[PDB]
């Protein structure tokens, strides 16, 4: 559902729609081992809509 | 001009790939300007020590040491000859009667 600005560490604001909040859960959830989830976990994310 | 070379070495030499506003570039370079200029400002004074190669203030001061002060307008090529010439004045004789005529 979630929708927010993620601050590239280039320096550009990028104010991204809800799948690109998909792609960041995907990768959060690649690097966890198996069996773990992502909830509770953080997102990095600096603004939601 | 040694700075950056006798510079902590953890610190950055070279501004960072990705932040084109990186503040410690900035002051970095900054310093380092400042240290090149007083370079060469020490490097270039040494015309000033030597009555061939001395300027403006400096070569009043070698002119009130000789005894010869600066004229109205008088520029610092034909104030630097004219206190050689004063040194080097043959007197005593008709030759020299005739050209101090």
């Amino acid at each position: 559902a979630n929708s927010g600005t993620f601050v590239m560490d280039d320096g550009r604001k990028n104010h991204v729609p809800a799948y690109m909040v998909a792609v960041a859960l995907g990768g959060l959830a690649s690097g966890l081992e198996i069996g773990e989830s992502i909830t509770f976990k953080p997102l990095r994310v600096s603004s939601l809509d | 001009a040694n700075f950056l070379k006798n510079l902590h070495p953890l610190l950055r030499r070279d501004r960072n790939k990705k932040d084109n506003q990186d503040p410690n570039f900035a002051l970095i370079d900054a310093l380092n300007e400042e240290m090149n200029q007083v370079e060469k400002d020490a490097i270039e004074s040494k015309l000033q020590s030597s009555l061939k190669t001395s300027t403006s203030e400096y070569l009043d001061k070698f002119g009130d040491w000789f005894g010869v002060y600066r004229k109205t307008d008088e520029k610092d090529d034909v104030y630097r000859a004219r206190i050689i010439k004063y040194l080097l004045l043959k007197r005593g004789t008709n030759n020299a009667i005739i050209d101090a005529i």
